[PDB]
């Protein structure tokens, strides 16, 4: 086995085709299924894995009560083959209430953050053993992507943030080789708040589309030079911004150097990736809540901030159905690198009071050069009957 | 396997001997029953070895069922005939060994065969 | 054990199904899990032939049109796609508690 | 690992011997078992896998209610080793309410159809990644075999239909290499309606026995030339037709160019394969409902439409017990290509009102050159107690 | 991978040490566990597997009711790694109410008997595919060892019986190569009734200790010449006979040409193996019921029928605790062939009416040249609380 | 695969980072989870495994009642991948109420003690087969480490004790090669009572830190020369003793030749390892009960009995939360041998009467040369709701 | 292991010292009991170190149980005898350490041994 280099072109994306759906919540009404949130998908060279941050309990479990709390010492990184629901045999790969993972072509890197809020610890588990750890540098919720890291030529990069949830924070880009932190780069450029980055290999570098929880409904971009460890950051130009909350399409504006200051506070983990000057991005259909999910291409959306020309729209989750975090992951094809994305389908508290617990299902779509129709793949759990 | 009853006929309200000859199989291999039809009414049974018998209550003390496995012949010695019916000779349907003889129903692999072969029947009128 | 058959007379249209019920005064289910219940067909002028043994086991060469079902005290013989050759008297026989081997009264099937 | 070529002869079939039985419904009364339908069996070079279209729920689950609906966005292709019941750890390999899969000798191809009825999408997942997709061409329930595709020399062929359920439809034969659609052939020949094809390798080509839902109770045949992609189609000659509904054996007639127009509407997924001029086929015993299942050889049944000479009959499911879809799959022996078949054992709604759900078990038989006796292997679930 | 030849000496047995225990019944009170009977153990070159004949249901399941019936079409051969309880993910390897399996060093052979009582079919599944089948020859419950077959140089031998349960039956020794029946030998010698053989490799041949259900409480021996397919049969000489029922030790007698005609009717699957002129054997402690289990060496027990000199006694199951079938299996060590045995721990109906079901746990012991103490390893399920 | 030699240095430990957490008890409220105690962690070259002594039942099971009893014939060594909770599919690797396991680089050695209290048997299962066994030599609860053995150059060493629970006992150090006991060494040196040793490879030898249940609250040390089989023993010098019960830090004294005779009776399985003249050790925060868990470095704690200079303290389990057994295990990194430790998180009877059962969860920490913060990772099951 | 009681005899309604000599094992290894049979009636126990004792209520203040581990001898000093019985000397069955001495029943690996060795008994009348 040789390190991944992702040294293939991004072949044509005409849109996205259905790939996987865990149906976790529906199954949990009739089985022992983990309570989860912050899911993501990452693939070793042969097959894809679904990850999630468990709450240390199953849904049909007295402990599933009050699982809205996002940081407990019982949260662990769940790891299954993609499409295997988080059943009781699910391997907990580390203790974490925030995590990221990539496969470098030889082994799995898991970056796992747990511990006290203001004094968290990030453990770096590579090939099944703890190789390194770093303490919170800003002492305010050290946190990472909640999606796959990007691992090129055995050098893995993970974006980690520490500091104000909705103010200036200290973001660093760690470069990990076989679990060892060999270099740490401070966030550089014009991105003013970076959280929950959705990163993909863009050879020779790594490109991250992240969450600005402070001032932008446009998503910050972080470009990572894996060779010299340089960092540059910006925002997605697209006038159709991808964050939630955001202003309506008619009244929304973007700026690919600065946050747009349009309903900038709060946000959601999302993703975008460039296709020449165009941008493929997903976002909740609902502008203020995490309801529905859509993906589309914005013509010139990667370079022209005034661009609102949308095309290739696909509804992934109907606007009446609950979306959540979404993130990118990349899959090496025969001759190109495909872009795929997952959507967290959040159900339960606080929004839905029919149940006491807070969990999610996932739906996974992959870029296609072929053709596709239309549909909607929500969680589909009837919480009233649960 | 084939069974052929004989000895039936007109008897006065006296004794009569019914014989059932087996062809195509060995009588020693099978529990043998006598079943009469006036519906079907089990009369008597003879064990494979010819050493054990059961009788219908109404014929106890009057009918004697015997066999000669060498001759492949089953017998029903009828005495004090009161019994008019068509008498069939049928093989199979072992009783429970736990009651003295027959099949081991409590073994791990229990087996059962019904009355899979019948004779054409011999008429007895009294 | 008393063996009660019902109906005592059954009229069957060719090609349709026919069901004969048989009830025992006591359960025919042995501790070994098998119901010691046989079904016999006496076609007009012929000797009885074994159709089903142990409740649901078809005898050698018996058409799968004959289906024995039930357990304990209630058993059913279903004749699927009845044909003129199926006419006659069907007798259920318990072989659990013997002696005596006891037959049902016999259900007469006609077209 | 080298591509399968199926370049061995079909050796003698004297009949079929019992191979596997999942007992899913019986187990579901005392365990967490998926609600399924449209099962099939496909084998990689080493071992056989049972597939099924889940309903996104287990049987003992409030969501198992109203699982008769055959197309939901929560339906996924379940995949287990043959004989492993669809428990909670079952891998959902893709989102699909219609699917087919073969192993080409190197990796698994999964053709997965989901999305809107009139705008479905067929995703082609090869070796664990989405390689291609095609949109519904007739915009009326794009649908595929519901049994294993046939994959020769790395070229996989799958029959896909779009259009009228019980009228003229648009059937195409896709040729897939490592998940990429390299060629599409329109259905050609005299078969007038082709659905749910049961295909097997017949070197150098592929032969499919399918379902005519419109005018024939005789099954259409589709022969596929994997080299030049030519298609020819016909009907099974056998006067003993294999579809359900059908006329009784005495009154039934067949025509191996045209549908027999004998209770032609509706049908069931079945299978047949040639043995010289004879045909081995299975079918429901009942001729109007999916009750019981039998297999037999029709002497000259592949070439003489007047042949009703039957032999080697085996009851697989007694005529009082529920059958369902059946399909062929082929297993490479030491010097043989063996023909095997599965039977879907449908239980529950609508026919059985004792329960609210609709699911199935499976029983799997394989061709044998040896000897065999008799039996019956129905589902055996006592729905009254469930 | 090479064919097993078992061409190593039997290493010295001082007794038997605890190896494995499934605890199935105890776990079933708090989990989904298969209803089973007729378990056995067989090992591929790397690890041991526990087999069992499921009843197509779990214990906590309405279908577990009336599971005393030993032949149903829902019985399947369960296969797990030894020590993994028969949970819901257990692979059903074939349809069978009687079975045997060995690994020939390359793949698993499974001999699986199912179908009608008087019309059974034995399916021979090798390396995951049905290779051969044979029909019942005596039309009275075709049945096989219920323990591992013995597979030498790719030639597998299985003892199969058809005919009277407690009278003369037709026993044959099948020789299978890669699942194909290459030769069938009729039972030869003085063994008058042979069932449920416990066979072990005794290079260059195979030796089976079986169950005489008709006239002997001494166990028949069948020696199988795998080269010329010759068969010779006899009885274990030991005056301490191994069958149940049997006469008390004081009043028991044996004859290693003929059945001893001492409580000969009925029996239990047991095992014995020679150690020079001595015999290692196990048997129920109770002489008339399957209660307790003991193993011991009978000095000269293999050659002198008058020998009642016992030594190296070990209680495996206390005489108050239920036992059942036991069988041998052999494990290739570094320099020897070790003898191991399992004990079926039968609980439930008919003997125990506190529950409706009939199932078993297993305990597995392996020969040791070291030292050992004492203990008792019964099932331990409190059926009153279940 | 080549035998492990552990011939790399112990790289710098700055402390310990979170590694794994099974959350077993919390999951058991909503799933079928084994009742366990005496857990430990051992790693093959690729990945780590969690072991535990099951009680032959799940927690939600009538048999979980009265699981405080530490020796039953239904106790088995559970083995899962680390992070996989002991669900129903957990492999029971042997019958044991006391056990140890290492991987020698080629295969798993399991030392499994079961049987009668005064007549126990230790079975040695190597590479999936019973290779050796030894009987209790003192006829009073033969018992072993309850943590991983240490396996150097294919020679595995396990410390086994037999005799008085709280008096003089007979401890031996067995040297096992591929499961065969090639040498037995009696305990030698000044350690007066040795139980439940926590051993780690210290090339060229093996070092064990154990439990003195009789006279010392300081932990005995056993150094094992794997070459000449020589044994030397002593006590951890550290004035901060690691046993529970123990005297308070202010009033506690140690002696690294003799037990300190300070609350010496009873104890708990713990661990320590040298870092030059310093000692890294863990211990319950509470001095008399198994509440909380802390680790720290004692400067000169390995050589100066008067040293109470503590540094690098980390709370693993808050002092209000239940700790239990803890033990060391070692993981080979790229260039060094890392020290890791687990903590048994005991819940239930006798201390907690809200439930009838006695079980545990586990939390696993690994040595790090990086940095770390603070936290607490208790079991977190709210037994009142269970 | 073997125990041999001695000193029993005819005593007027006075004192009598019973002795129990251990052979084949060291008395220091075992809790030692005195059990009399008039059924069986536990009388007194002596701790392994010889520093702790328990007495039957009816003999408290009259019987004194002691030992000399060097001599492998257990003693029962009987005073104010009213007590006619066959007096057995038995080893084992430690009390609970939590009550002052004996076995640690709350340890993870608790152990227990019954009265596995008895003397033939010395008659006292
Ligand atoms: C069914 C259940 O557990 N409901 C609980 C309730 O009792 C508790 O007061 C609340 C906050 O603790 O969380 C919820
Ligand atoms: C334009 C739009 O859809 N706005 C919706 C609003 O109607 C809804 O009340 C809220 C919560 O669901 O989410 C947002
Ligand atoms: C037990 C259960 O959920 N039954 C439901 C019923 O409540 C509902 O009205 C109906 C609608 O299709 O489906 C079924
Ligand atoms: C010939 C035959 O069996 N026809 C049956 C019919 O009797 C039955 O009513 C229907 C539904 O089960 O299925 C068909
Ligand atoms: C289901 C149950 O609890 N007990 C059943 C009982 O109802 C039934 O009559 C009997 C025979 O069928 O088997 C048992
Ligand atoms: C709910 C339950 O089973 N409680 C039991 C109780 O019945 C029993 O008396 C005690 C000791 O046996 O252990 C506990
Ligand atoms: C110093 C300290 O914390 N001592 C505690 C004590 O207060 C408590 O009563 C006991 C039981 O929890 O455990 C110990
Ligand atoms: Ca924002
Ligand atoms: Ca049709
Ligand atoms: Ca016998
Ligand atoms: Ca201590």
């Amino acid at each position: 086995a040789e390190y991944r280099n992702w040294s293939k072109p991004q072949c044509g994306i005409t849109g996205f085709a259905p790939f996987s759906k865990d149906n976790s919540i529906r199954l949990s009404a009739g089985g022992d299924i983990w309570v989860t949130r912050e899911p993501y998908v990452s693939c070793d060279p042969d097959k894809c894995y679904q990850f999630a941050l468990g709450q240390g309990t199953t849904i049909n479990n007295v402990h599933s009560n009050n699982t809205a709390r996002d940081r407990t010492p019982h949260r662990t990184l769940l790891m299954n083959e993609l499409g295997v629901p988080f059943h009781l045999g699910t391997k907990q790969v580390c203790i974490a209430w925030s995590s990221s993972s990539c496969h470098d072509g030889k082994a799995w890197l898991h970056v796992c953050i747990t511990g006290d809020d203001k004094n968290a610890t990030a453990s770096f588990i590579y090939n099944g053993r703890l190789v390194d750890s770093v303490v919170s540098w800003s002492k305010d919720i050290l946190r990472t992507q909640e999606s796959e890291c990007v691992c090129i030529n055995g050098t893995c990069t993970v974006v980690m943030t520490d500091g104000n949830a909705t103010g200036k924070a200290d973001t660093k880009i760690l470069f990990i080789e076989e679990g060892k932190i060999v270099h740490t780069s401070k966030l550089s450029g014009s991105a003013q708040h970076v959280e929950e980055c959705s990163c993909y290999p863009r050879y020779p570098g790594v490109r991250c589309v992240c969450r600005d929880n402070w001032k932008g409904s446009n998503r910050p971009i972080v470009d990572i030079n894996i060779k010299d460890h340089s960092i540059v950051s910006s925002y997605v130009c697209s006038g159709l911004v991808g964050d939630t909350p955001r202003k309506t399409d008619s009244s929304s504006s973007s700026h690919c150097l600065n946050p747009n200051n349009e309903k900038g506070g709060h946000g959601v983990k999302g993703w975008a990736f460039d296709d020449g000057n165009d941008v493929w991005m997903g976002r909740t259909i609902n502008e203020t809540s995490r309801l529905g999910y859509e993906t589309f291409k914005v013509v010139e959306g990667w370079s022209n901030p005034k661009s609102k020309l949308q095309i290739n729209r696909q509804v992934i989750v109907d606007r009446g159905d609950r979306s959540g975090y979404s993130g990118i992951f990349s899959v090496e094809g025969k001759s190109c690198i495909n872009r795929c994305f997952y959507v967290e389908l959040i159900r339960g508290r606080k929004e839905e009071t029919e149940v006491l617990w807070t969990s999610n299902s996932i739906v996974v779509f992959c870029g296609t050069s072929g053709t596709y129709g239309t549909g909607s793949w929500p969680d589909g759990a009837d919480l009233n009957l649960m | 396997g084939r069974l052929q009853e004989s000895g039936g006929g007109v008897v006065q309200p006296r004794s009569l001997t019914l014989s059932c000859a087996a062809s195509g199989f060995t009588l020693e291999t099978y529990t043998m029953h006598w079943v009469r039809q006036t519906g079907l009414e089990w009369v008597a049974v003879s064990s494979k070895d010819g050493n054990n018998v059961y009788y219908r209550d109404s014929v106890k003390g009057r009918f004697t069922v015997s066999r000669d496995n060498s001759k492949n012949t089953l017998f029903l010695q009828m005495n004090h005939l009161r019994d008019t019916a068509l008498y069939y000779c049928a093989r199979g349907s072992d009783p429970d060994y736990d009651k003295g003889w027959g099949a081991y129903r409590n073994t791990d692999r229990p087996s059962y065969d019904g009355l899979d072969v019948w004779g054409q029947g011999t008429t007895v009128t009294v | 054990i008393v063996m009660t058959q019902s109906p005592l007379f059954l009229s069957v249209t060719p090609g349709e199904s026919a069901s004969i019920s048989c009830r025992s005064s006591q359960s025919l289910l042995h501790s070994n899990g098998y119901n010691y219940l046989d079904w016999y067909l006496q076609k007009p002028g012929q000797s009885p032939q074994l159709l089903i043994y142990w409740g649901s086991n078809r005898a050698s060469g018996v058409s799968d049109r004959f289906s024995g079902r039930g357990s304990g005290t209630d058993f059913t013989l279903t004749i699927y796609n009845v044909e003129a050759e199926d006419v006659g008297v069907y007798y259920c026989m318990q072989a659990l508690q013997t002696p005596p081997w006891t037959f049902g009264q016999g259900t007469k099937v006609d077209i």
